[PDB]
């Protein structure tokens, strides 16, 4: 009644997903910083 | 030349082993650069060597007293409960107190109830019970 | 050459919008041996509906259940709501409007830069979408023409963005001249 | 490395190159040897851990370069390991 | 089951006849020192709701004080039962 009832290498994207998230996030932060500087310079023009 | 911004860039680039656009030309600058280069070599080599293992990846009564996140119970009126209630050993008396004080009542009303409560608690509920039932369960789906 | 650039950017924007929209719409993203409407059988799964093929009841399509750690729940949510592919489609749409409005209000020559930023951002959104889709699926198979349509949409979108920025640079070069 | 990682490495290469080019050449107030062709070369070389011959000088370009450097370090270390 | 077989041989050895009955309370058993009540199998046998128990009932001090057990037919011991992925930022683990 105890034993006769017996019933019991490559790297995946999941391993390195964090680095992809950081890359894209950084690309975004960079685009934002660039646009902010561009807007500041546009307003800076001596009217 | 190395202002604060260019110096932060030189250092970051050295650590990421990604080469440079400028390098110190003076004696003091070259001493600083040398030690940073050595530090980078040891630390990056060690990161890569240990990334050669991290590459993709509780079992006692004392361990049970150690784990307070897990709540563990016995049959409410069961020989496990009575053995905990009338215990004289320290570990079992501490377990009896924990059962009597782990609120709500960790006790279940049937053995299969305690099993299913564990099987439906994602390891946040544990069952204290007789060894024969465990042997049968661990041997059966 | 010039003048052709505006036509090429316009054509590209329409192509990218259509490819990404079709991709989000269709369901041939993944060919896997799953379970049809509720044995095992090949199932063209998509962003929303997993549907059965080569079965006793092929052609029966079922809404995918994206739920049976907080990170797992958040990823499941971000993948259940294809927010990134959808955001990609919306951004591509806004980019299209900017390119189209270029012909009018042509004196501003500053809305075309907006078109470029929209197209490039759409590409970045497409990438995050592919990453989350693949990751979620991982927690034999193959990818169908919908997945590759999404990828082609990303490539065309990035090229269209590059062209837009190129023509913005040219317009300011002419203005400064 | 799995097929998916290679595919996304290519997509990211294209993205990093386009963003470096945009961030370096879009402002009329800058008019940087970073056209689109040079941007693609900088990115490829950075991934293969080879020389640069040019390095972004602006804040935004440096942000893009830094993240591409980190990505390259983790991915190539993982390939070798 | 195992005890149903055993009870069959218990009846064979005793010669008597038996009716297999379950405990409604579904407990092996214990006593409330305040209500002076017994629960489960012991409650059934202490109260006469039955007369014999060829089942996985456990002998213990408290229940012996108020009912009669048999010679233990098997020994047991208390034991513990428990419920039987790369991080997003696993790249910092080395």
């Amino acid at each position: 009644w105890w034993y006769d009832k017996g019933e019991c290498s490559a790297l995946s994207l999941s391993n390195v997903a964090g680095v992809f998230y950081i890359l894209v996030g950084g690309l975004g932060l960079a685009m934002l910083v660039a646009l902010i500087e561009f807007c500041y310079k546009s307003r800076a023009e001596a009217k | 030349e190395f202002g604060i911004f260019n110096s932060l860039w030189f250092s970051l680039g050295a650590f990421m082993r990604q080469g440079c656009d400028i390098s110190p030309r003076s004696l003091s600058g070259r001493i600083v650069g040398g030690v940073w280069w050595f530090f980078t070599l040891i630390i990056i080599s060690s990161y890569t060597a240990n990334l050669a293992a991290f590459l993709t990846v509780i079992e006692s009564a004392e361990d049970l007293s150690k784990q307070t996140e897990i709540a563990y119970g016995t049959l409410d009126s069961g020989s496990t409960k009575e053995f905990f209630r009338r215990s004289k050993i320290a570990v079992f008396d501490k377990m009896w107190t924990y059962m009597r004080s782990a609120e709500p009542s960790v006790f279940v009303r049937t053995t299969a109830e305690g099993v299913a409560r564990v099987r439906k608690s994602k390891g946040k509920y544990a069952y204290l019970l007789e060894s024969t039932m465990n042997e049968y369960i661990e041997q059966r789906k | 050459d010039r003048g052709v650039q505006m036509l090429l950017t316009t054509v590209g924007a329409f192509a990218a919008f259509s490819l990404m929209t079709i991709a989000v719409g269709t369901d041939y993203w993944l060919y896997s041996r799953g379970v049809c409407k509720t044995e095992e059988v090949m199932t063209h799964s998509g962003l929303w509906r997993t549907c059965c093929l080569e079965g006793n009841f092929k052609g029966l399509c079922k809404q995918i259940d994206h739920f049976p750690d907080t990170a797992e729940y958040f990823l499941r949510a971000v993948r259940a709501s294809s927010i990134f592919p959808i955001l990609s489609v919306i951004l591509l749409f806004m980019g299209g409007l900017c390119i189209a409005a270029s012909e009018f209000y042509k004196t501003r020559h500053n809305i075309i830069l907006s078109a470029g930023i929209f197209f490039v951002s759409a590409g970045l959104s497409n990438i995050i979408g592919i990453i989350v889709y693949i990751s979620a699926n991982a927690g034999s198979y193959s990818y169908g023409w919908s997945f590759y349509f999404g990828a082609l949409s990303f490539i065309i979108a990035e090229m269209v963005g590059v062209l837009a920025v190129h023509m913005f640079i040219d317009r300011h070069k002419q203005l400064r001249a | 490395l799995a097929y998916e990682i290679w595919m996304c490495i290519v997509f990211a290469y294209i993205g990093v190159s386009v963003v470096l080019f945009l961030v370096s050449r879009f402002s009329p107030y800058e008019w940087n040897e970073f056209g689109i062709f040079n941007s693609l070369w900088f990115s490829l070389g950075a991934f293969m851990r080879q020389g640069c011959d040019i390095s972004p000088r602006s804040l935004s370009g440096r942000i893009v370069g830094g993240v591409w450097w980190f990505f390259t370090l983790i991915i190539i270390s993982s390939y070798t390991a | 089951g195992y005890c149903v077989d055993l009870a069959a041989e218990i009846a064979k050895h005793c010669g008597f006849k038996y009716k297999l009955t379950i405990v409604g309370d579904g407990k092996y058993g214990a006593r409330d020192a305040d209500t002076k009540i017994w629960n489960g199998m012991v409650g059934e046998l202490v109260y006469g709701k039955a007369d014999i128990a060829i089942a996985p009932l456990t002998i213990t001090l408290v229940r012996e004080e108020v009912i009669d057990f048999s010679k233990p037919f098997m020994s047991l011991g208390i034991s513990i039962m428990i419920k039987k992925k790369p991080g997003v930022f696993s790249f910092l683990d080395p």
